[PDB]
């Protein structure tokens, strides 16, 4: 506050916060390209970087590679920027360089497997002390995961106390500091080490079959965030993981079904996916379709996902929930996709209708996507549209997936144009309109969730 | 053999050859990445103490031959095995006139 | 958020005496902000968090932690542009296009153009921040 | 053709073909057939825009299938997609052969694997890469492919540069040669190559290597990288080559790297950096572009900050360029190139968003006035910002012309002639405010500066023609009118220091100009008297109906011939002409109550091109502009898109077995299929009807035609053109399909299309129909096995790149086009330019148009 107004006596004191930062976690040619580093658009400076360290000689810029590279999760190709399954192994007997395993051997340990996860296992050990904390963290687990790759899942318990003491030692400090966003490493490693080795409510065979019913609870306890608290089907791409055994390593694939729901960083997403793939689970190829889209595109995946949609009608196409997420990706890839009018959608608005009903949060898909064909078509009192009102009021009684939530989404137009009407009132064609809509509307109350 | 700089049993244990995991004619245990030479110095060391002179060289012809085949009917893989395996077959070959028996030559 | 709200459902200087700041959380309200039909954005009555912020920030100013944190935040503005949308189509009070046109700019697009130690100059003037 | 559009009497054909040609292994034939809506599992289908508009996302996903490696067809598809748009860095970094040990023995006929990672590496490797992979990528037992034998030896001459041996690379080089010569090329009747062209640009870049090996010191290597700019002037139109052709060129300056040759290998770099940029692939280009960002470069983190003031930092990269030029005026820094190119940057970069007052651009143009002495694409650019600036001021009020702009403008006509840098480019940018005050000009007959201002601007153009206004077509539609005293005086004026003017054969407000110039002291003949002379034939015979020779057969006239013939024409190659040797003549006395027709006769005894139009197109010249373009941006793949241009300088001027083609076509329309009850039904009868209408047609019914013409050449090189004029009549939204497509020659290449005849006509024409390109209901059969999604969408794709880093320039030309006299969608789909296939666009789009 005393000091003047150009940053002049800077100098001496502006290479000090982007060191304690580093750990405190409230995050020249070179000096101007990271301009857009972190900006929302990671692909090209991160490129950048993994371009000024293949050069592998300069190790600041290669930790800053790894980390922003790392942060979007970019993990397969982390390993794959291995400097160990190369003509050489990594740098052996890790010095104070070893700040780069710490980088990657998380990326292996859950975009990685028994090769993976064991090559850079005998690969990360290395040092002659035990000095480093992080990749000896992620080390412990990636010698948990070797560990049930031998199969022995109380020993791998065992390593897991290794890797918890580990963590909740050397990685944490107390409050009035840290709110917990920027202890987001920490967190994600704690909760997937007790996905890897717990057993005491899911310890029973028992158990285990329902806990897959159980699994499916893991987002309620960690969150929704697509950081790490996203968990409704991606941590049981981890339970049956950690329990892979003859008929369960064939369930390893088949419980990544809505793993990928979550994934424009979907590199990882991709790996993760191609690994599940090579045991043609159709849900899990369905959102191998959704990686793609959610890159940008419409109608790759419109493509592959509508043939799928019109192809497992009897084979596997899980009763459950198969086709019905197939369809889900399908309404708001036709959505982005600028080619579906009505009829389009509604097909299999009436699909649903006659194959799944547990599930019509695809037909408010289709009720978003005639806000947008609406909206373009009409920017008033249009009948086209007040079908459409009348057909999506009356899928909104039942499934109470979203209701509440975007029953707003068509009243709001509905009521702003009675409110435009009764200002201005050509017009006199919202009158049969907010009439049966009114009606209708009213036909729901009376046979609909109260809340 | 000159040029080739190094101690020919270690040329051949650098000969490892995925495809074939599964080998053995007179105890020649061989797998994907398991070099030939690998097997090479198992068969030389323990074969001193088993066999004699002259049925050392018939155990390394017949053994190392049977490489020397499986490897050539084994179109898939490359056969850097048979030139060096070869060359100690002429070290072997060469080790004595009066010693090398023509049986072992012959086959 | 509130003030991209306000300002592309289009009132046009906003009232001080209706700001109020509380100080539980930071809340900034609009009270009437009468918006409908461009209430008031032709009318353009007043026609109108400086270094101090800066230091405050840190050693580095603002380098890092403001947009990367703000910037995370980016990805939260810009995936549910169409549900802060309707949060902000609270400001009738008596609009549309120009709600459009500015919730297109909230996606990405840029003032008149088409586009969809060095960051402690640039991110400071992140229009997010400085805008108005 | 004899089976419905999709089943297994039509997949499991497909599928064996898939599978053989995966055997032989052709990288394109694989991107078009693993697409062709194979329905099989999920990642074997996905490929539908496997590198359209995505491809790095589907890319890695083939690399972590095939990471397993135990699906050799979906590893060798690894590399396919690894080639197709380049990710050659994940080649060098598939962990088979960069490891501890690498082959796995004999890669058999398996080999596309060895050939796209040979390739890739060899273009960015070194002594590491090269070295220890060949070291494991050439022992292999079974002589089946010769791939990795052409590629084993290129990267052995390389593994020779480093050991210092021209003699040795040499060799190589030219074994290489004999190899891809021998059993890569393929033969006529089909030299639709661009298939071919890779494995010749493989050639081209060996031929580099060689005499940079033989090169005999830096002032020969000067002469060297002179004669590839050289090549760089006159090569062809392609990012793909640009990349093989220069990177190869990078391995060799790396792999042979002294303190010389590291300068080198910093300019190879920063030649495929902004090349690889300036053709739309802001991906690998950026990679190598960091590459040599390790070594000091300015200018380039301009070129880095102007695709991110494409894509999201316009601010910052604003900023930087302001304090990094006013900062680095220091050591080196030459101020007329590294100051002047980043502060131009920077006053382009605020012309276009006007979120800082142009105050201090103008300013910054003081600035490059001061800082920039020898160089003068500031001056150009600074010609085209105050033409924005006359704009703005006309929108400040009645202040249209400028001082300033018209000296810009007055000094860049004393430097018309010295190369063309942008000249004949540009000279939209110009002849848009010339017509612009000349309509100020007849409207205010405040606004007192339209006579002095329009009268310097006309002696500008007089100055420049007499002993050179050329471009004039859309504005000069015909000439029949004075009230401004240069409109024809130029118009014909050009023609006598243009020296087709022997061959022709407001009414009162048009003579006193031409009688003027019959006044000035250059007339030959009167133009008008044959001009009227037809006149009054044409509107005498215009009512002779039933229920030529009055000015037919005359000829040596004094105008140009009405028919249009008239202006192939040359661009920037640096003395250039606005032609061969030709004298028009032969008036049509043909009673077509009108088709007169001659061709090329030079000296020299060839023939070339000719095709017939009329009735004032100029949008067909832009797209010369747009191919020209497509040449300054290459300034593998390659497409060979051939192109003529019809220019103009009055109204009505300007310019596989085919002969099976134009029969096969005959059958199909002779197949009596009635041609006007088709129509019926579109039109006539029920829409939503006349879509399954549309649908029996395609099952109806061409697409036989197409594939029977094609073959491997003939089919690949026409998807490639179709590709890249596709894209072009998307992206420019013109459609408007015509009625003989295409019509080629035959014997060696030669394949483009015709109509491009309309601009935004299709969206913003009377009763808008459809706006896209010339598309068919079987399109994806017109394409066949590969379908019109295929190597076509390659080349859409490569087209995308090739015209959209320019896209903001072409972008800011189309503005000028919108011309509605014969906006708001203008802008709109500018931005879009920013940013199966009829199986399912068919349906959709045309019939939601006559559904």
């Amino acid at each position: 506050r005393q000091n003047p107004h150009d940053k002049n006596q800077n100098g001496q004191l502006l290479k000090n916060l982007q060191i304690t930062y580093e750990e405190i976690g409230d995050i020249n040619l070179v000096s101007k390209i990271e301009e857009l580093q972190y900006s929302e658009n990671w692909k090209l400076a991160q490129d950048c970087f993994n371009v000024l360290g293949k050069f592998s000689d300069d190790p600041k810029t290669t930790t800053r590679m790894l980390k922003s590279m790392y942060d979007h999760q970019l993990y397969s190709q982390i390993i794959s920027n291995s400097s160990f399954h190369s003509s050489d192994g990594k740098i052996s007997l890790s010095p104070d360089v070893k700040e780069w395993y710490s980088i990657g051997l998380e990326a292996a340990n859950l975009e990685g497997n028994v090769q993976t996860l064991k090559n850079w296992v005998e690969q990360i050990e290395s040092l002659r002390n035990i000095d480093d904390r992080e990749v000896l963290l992620q080390y412990n687990i990636a010698k948990a995961l070797i560990a049930i790759s031998n199969e022995d899942p109380l020993r791998t318990q065992k390593y897991i106390h290794n890797s918890f003491r580990l963590i909740g030692t050397n990685f944490i400090t107390s409050s009035k500091e840290t709110t917990l966003l920027k202890k987001q490493n920490l967190l994600m490693k704690l909760h997937s080490l007790y996905d890897l080795s717990f057993l005491s409510s899911a310890k029973d065979k028992f158990e285990y079959k329902s806990n897959t019913t159980i699994l499916d609870y893991r987002m309620e306890r960690i969150g929704a965030d697509f950081v790490p608290n996203h968990y409704i089907l991606s941590m049981r791409k981890s339970f049956d993981q950690l329990k892979m055994n003859e008929q369960a390593d064939a369930d390893l694939g088949k419980t990544f079904f809505t793993l990928a729901q979550l994934a424009a960083r979907l590199d990882i997403a991709s790996e993760s996916l191609m690994h599940c793939l090579e045991r043609r689970l159709p849900q899990a190829e369905l959102e191998f379709a959704e990686i793609l889209w959610k890159q940008g595109e419409n109608d790759r995946a419109l493509k592959i996902v509508q043939e799928i949609h019109e192809k497992y009608q009897e084979n596997s196409s899980v009763n459950a929930r198969d086709r019905a997420a197939v369809l889900l990706k399908f309404t708001e890839w036709l959505d982005l996709s600028n080619n579906s009018a009505s009829e389009q959608i509604i097909k299999q608005y009436q699909d649903i209708f006659q194959i799944d009903s547990k599930w019509d949060k695809p037909y408010y898909s289709i009720g978003l996507y005639y806000s947008r064909l609406l909206e373009r078509k009409k920017a008033t009192n249009g009948r086209f549209e007040y079908r459409a009102i009348s057909y999506f009021l009356l899928a909104f009684e039942k499934n109470t997936a979203k209701v509440r939530e975007n029953l707003p989404k068509v009243i709001t137009f509905w009521l702003d144009i009675a409110a435009a009407s009764i200002s201005e009132a050509r017009k006199e064609m919202l009158s049969k309109a907010t009439e049966d809509i009114c009606s209708h509307v009213e036909e729901a109350l009376q046979h609909c969730p109260t809340y | 053999i000159i040029g080739a700089d190094l101690s020919t049993i270690e040329i051949l244990n650098r000969l490892k050859l995925d495809y074939i995991t599964e080998f053995k004619f007179k105890n020649f245990v061989i797998a994907k990445g398991a070099p030939i030479g690998k097997s090479i110095v198992s068969l030389l060391l323990r074969c001193k103490k088993t066999l004699t002179l002259d049925r050392f060289i018939d155990t390394l012809l017949e053994d190392i031959a049977v490489l020397i085949k499986e490897i050539s009917v084994h179109p898939n893989e490359s056969k850097l095995a048979v030139p060096f395996l070869v060359a100690l077959m002429y070290q072997i070959v060469q080790f004595r006139p009066s010693a090398t028996h023509n049986l072992a030559l012959k086959d | 958020v509130m003030a991209m709200v306000g300002h592309i459902l289009g009132l046009g200087d906003r009232h001080c005496e209706n700001i109020l700041l509380d100080i539980q959380t930071g809340k900034v309200l609009h009270v009437d902000f009468d918006c409908l039909f461009e209430k008031g954005k032709r009318l353009p009555v007043p026609e109108i968090l400086t270094p101090n912020l800066l230091d405050a920030l840190g050693i580095i100013g603002t380098e890092g932690t403001f947009k990367k944190s703000s910037e995370v935040t980016l990805a939260l503005m810009r995936k549910n542009e169409v549900a802060l949308m309707n949060v902000i189509e609270t400001i009738m009070y008596d609009i549309q296009k120009a709600l459009k046109v500015l919730r297109n700019k909230i996606r990405g697009i840029d003032p008149q153009d088409g586009l969809v130690t060095e960051t402690l100059i640039q991110e400071a003037t992140s229009e997010d921040n400085l805008s108005k | 053709r004899q089976n419905p559009h999709d089943k297994n009497q039509n997949g499991q054909l497909l599928k064996n073909l898939q599978i053989t040609y995966e055997e032989i292994g052709d990288i394109d034939s694989l991107d078009g057939v693993l697409r062709t809506f194979a329905t099989g599992n999920l990642v074997s289908k996905i490929e539908e825009l496997q590198y359209s508009e995505n491809w790095k996302l589907a890319q890695d996903c083939f690399n972590v299938l095939g990471k397993f490696s135990d699906d050799p067809k979906t590893t060798t598809r690894m590399l396919k997609s690894m080639y197709d748009h380049q990710l050659y860095s994940q080649i060098i970094s598939n962990s088979s052969f960069h490891s501890s040990d690498g082959k796995i023995s004999l890669s058999p006929d398996v080999k596309e694997w060895y050939s796209i990672g040979l390739e890739a590496a060899n273009l960015e490797g070194n002594v590491q890469t090269l070295k220890n992979w060949v070291e494991q990528i050439e022992s292999l037992r079974n002589i089946d492919d010769r791939e990795v034998l052409l590629q084993y030896n290129i990267a052995k001459a390389l593994i020779a540069i480093s050991n210092e041996d021209p003699l040795r690379t040499q060799k190589y080089i030219h074994n290489s040669f004999r190899l891809i010569g021998t059993n890569f090329i393929t033969s006529s009747k089909e030299t639709t190559l661009l298939k071919k062209q890779n494995l010749l640009m493989k050639l081209h870049s060996l031929y580099d290597l060689s005499f940079l090996s033989s090169a005999k010191d830096k002032f020969e290597y000067k002469s060297n990288t002179t004669i590839l700019d050289y090549r760089m002037e006159r090569i062809g139109a392609d990012f793909v080559p640009n990349h093989y052709i220069l990177s190869m060129r990078k391995s060799f300056d790396q792999l042979k790297m002294n303190e010389q040759a590291d300068a080198d290998l910093g300019k190879t770099f920063f030649t495929l950096a902004q090349l690889a940029r300036n053709n739309a692939r802001l991906d690998i280009a950026s990679e190598s572009l960091m590459h040599c960002l390790e070594r000091r470069l300015p200018q380039a983190e301009l070129e880095f900050a102007e695709i991110l003031w494409k894509q999201g930092e316009n601010d910052r990269a604003l900023k930087i360029v302001q304090e990094i030029h006013e900062k680095y005026q220091e050591n080196s820094s030459v101020n007329a190139r590294d100051r002047a190119a980043v502060l131009l940057k920077f006053t382009e970069w605020l012309d276009l968003s006007n979120n800082s007052a142009s105050e201090q651009i103008i300013k910054q143009y003081q600035d490059i006035f001061q800082i920039d002495s020898k160089w003068d694409k500031p001056y150009y650019s600074i010609g085209l910002y105050y033409s924005r600036l006359l704009e703005r001021k006309k929108a400040e009020g009645y202040i249209t012309n400028g001082r300033f702009e018209y000296r810009a403008i007055s000094y860049f006509l004393l430097a018309f002639e010295k190369n063309t840098a942008k000249v004949r480019e540009n000279l939209p940018k110009v002849i848009t405010f010339w017509l612009d005050i000349a309509a100020a000009s007849i409207s205010e007959a405040r606004k007192e500066m339209l006579s002095k201002a329009t009268e310097d601007i006309c002696s500008h153009v007089e100055e420049a023609l007499q002993h050179c206004w050329y471009f004039v077509l859309t504005q000069l539609l015909s000439r029949l009118l004075h009230s401004h005293q240069s409109s024809a005086q130029i118009i014909m004026h050009i023609l006598l220091s243009l020296a087709y003017i022997t061959a022709l054969v407001r009414v009162l407000r048009g003579k006193h100009i031409l009688e003027k110039y019959r006044q000035h002291s250059q007339n030959p003949h009167d133009l008008v008297s044959s001009a009227l002379d037809l006149t009054k034939a044409l509107t005498r015979v215009c009512l002779q109906d039933v229920k030529f020779k009055f000015d037919m057969n005359v000829a040596p006239s004094a105008m140009v011939v009405p028919v249009r013939k008239n202006l192939d024409i040359i661009s920037p190659l640096e003395g250039y002409q606005p032609r061969p040797v030709v004298s028009i003549i032969r008036f049509g006395s043909s009673y077509k109550v009108k088709p007169k027709q001659l061709n090329i006769i030079g000296s020299d005894g060839n023939i070339y091109g000719i095709m017939c139009k009329k009735e004032d197109v100029r949008q067909d010249n832009q797209y010369m502009q747009f191919a020209t373009t497509m040449d300054f941006l290459l300034s593998k793949r390659s497409l060979g898109i051939n192109i003529y241009s019809v220019l103009s300088l009055r109204e009505d001027c300007g310019i596989v077995t085919l002969r099976s083609i134009l029969s096969t076509k005959y059958e199909s329309l002779k197949i009596k299929y009635s041609l006007k009850s088709l129509h019926d039904r579109w039109q006539h009868t029920a829409v939503d009807g006349k879509l399954e209408f549309y649908m029996e047609q395609v099952d109806k019914f061409l697409y036989q035609w197409f594939l029977e013409n094609f073959w491997f050449n003939a089919r690949n090189t026409y998807a490639r053109s179709y590709a890249v004029m596709a894209m072009v009549g998307h992206i420019l939204g013109l459609g408007d399909r015509h009625c003989e497509n295409i019509l080629l020659d035959i014997q060696t290449g030669k394949v483009l299309h015709v109509d491009f005849d309309c601009l935004f006509k299709g969206k913003r024409l009377p009763v808008p129909e459809i706006v896209p390109f010339r598309l068919t209901p079987n399109l994806l059969d017109a394409l066949g096995i590969i379908g019109t999604e295929g190597t076509f969408k390659k080349s859409s794709e490569v087209t995308l790149a090739l015209m959209r880093k320019n896209e903001v320039a072409l972008m800011n030309v189309i503005e000028t086009i919108m011309y509605d006299r014969n906006q708001k969608a203008l802008k709109v789909l500018r931005n879009k330019i920013r940013g199966l296939s009829v199986a399912g666009q068919t349906e959709t789009l045309i019939q939601e148009a006559t559904s």
